[PDB]
């Protein structure tokens, strides 16, 4: 029960990425801002599948 | 009113009922922990 958001990527890693790219972690998940979220940024190209 | 002043709806601004030390703290700790959303903002027409 360590995967997240309908794929095989982990809760831990997703959290590390939100904190590192956008500083979200300890104040709870929400959609990151547009200006932060650009071409080489993580969330923008994140495409989970089943 | 008595119960509006008690429940912080009116009489004063949001900054004015909090303690000076806590506000001093909220401003210092903001960049890595936000504390704005913890206290209601009342606005009076």
């Amino acid at each position: 029960g360590y995967n997240v958001a309908q794929c095989n990527m982990t809760k831990d890693w997703f959290l590390v990425q939100m904190l590192a790219n956008y500083n979200i972690g300890y104040q709870g998940f929400y959609i990151p801002e547009s200006y932060k979220d650009r071409m080489y940024s993580f969330f923008r190209n994140f495409q989970p599948m089943s | 009113m008595p119960q509006w002043s008690y429940m912080h709806i009116s009489g004063q601004d949001a900054s004015e009922y909090l303690s000076p030390g806590l506000v001093q703290f909220a401003r210092a700790t903001e960049t890595y922990f936000s504390l704005n959303n913890k206290f209601r903002n009342p606005t009076v027409a």
